[PDB]
């Protein structure tokens, strides 16, 4: 509308274009840390029940 | 040699598959060997999520999951040497030194 | 046929409902047959947001869970045909050779 | 006020009209699809809590 | 755009900045304690397995 | 002294590792005596989470596992004297009157 609106909502643009956008990244690789252990945690069941049945762990591969 | 087992020597299917982005690492006394008279006392065996900053590990005598968390490695997995797993030998390793810890 | 069960064998519900704009299909050995005296072995079941480009699917005997991702379906039910779902039969399916993935 | 002022507000309106609008379809259909697949997961914990009571999978429908 | 466009904004981001956060604590300390009884309840195995080797539970450290 | 066992008796390993961050504390009737030819008849033993507001404790002669719970102690370990541990002695305790408690 006036030039002093239009100096006002530049004005603000500049101010909601940086509001300390965070670091998502560690927030992320904790997941992927978590599902390596409890994948690892889950494989030992594998392994030491096949045991139980073979008095022996598995051949590799 | 050296990855998941997808057999036990009984013959009958391993049951167990991977996360859908984690290397794992499996070692045991007598490697591949389904030769039907052997047996594998022991295994060691760790995983990592490719895009992780951590490596998980155990063996056949030990409680509790060991990590070692290297910051620097966060795209390989556990085939590439610069990871420090437990490779093939040090197969029980009932106690540990100074590498490795989940103690407190 | 091919819907999410309300009632299991043993006369109880279900217990599960879905989210709010997802179809799901869900095949069995025996099909709706509740003649009290059947057992239903395995399952296959699958699911896609209405609006989603993606269909998810799992079977009994099988870790993780597997999609295909296809763009070109966005408003589709997995009751349509060009989805290329799970159906009746291949109900176990402990393999997969080249359709759908999940792992690397 | 003054025609030349009314001749930078038509050259900032127009600026401030056309800011690279982004695509968000993508953005959405990726909770679309997190929508269904979380709904799986938890849906095979359904099917194999029913098993292990009655020794069946459910019955379909 | 304009600025009854960055009014509204700065409406809903305030909205959306407060959408009461619970409070984290109880709902972790849970997991804590269940992870202690769980390992006195395996601990105990081992005593009364060791019992049943050497007729003495172990002598402490 | 007062700390889970090592080794028993016999000269075996005690073949058990505590979790990742819990305290420990164990007392036995001859304390750290391995002399060859001793008898503990009996143990008190408890445990916390260091970050936990429950100690939970058991006895030889004792079914159930007895806590206390006091959200007073969130950071401390078996180790420190006001946590109201089971120390040395007062280690059969086949009866509880009106400190810790596990019944309804």
């Amino acid at each position: 509308f006036t030039l002093i609106e239009l100096l006002i909502v530049v004005a603000i643009i500049g101010i909601l274009a940086a509001i300390a956008i965070p670091q998502f990244s560690a927030y992320r690789v904790k997941a992927y840390n978590s599902a390596a252990s409890s994948d690892l945690r889950n494989l030992k069941t594998a392994l030491e029940s096949a045991f139980a049945d073979d008095q022996t762990y598995p051949p590799e591969s | 040699a050296g990855k998941i087992p997808t057999t036990t020597m009984g013959g009958k299917d391993f049951t167990f598959k991977p996360s859908t982005n984690v290397s794992v690492s499996y070692f045991t006394t007598n490697g591949a060997t389904s030769t039907a008279g052997t047996v594998n006392t022991d295994y060691a065996v760790n995983t990592k999520n490719s895009s992780g900053n951590r490596v998980f590990t155990s063996t056949n005598n030990t409680s509790n999951i060991w990590y070692i968390e290297n910051d620097a490695w966060k795209g390989k997995a556990v085939s590439d040497s610069d990871v420090t797993a437990l490779g093939t030998g040090d197969v029980g390793k009932s106690d540990f030194s100074g590498t490795e810890w989940k103690s407190q």
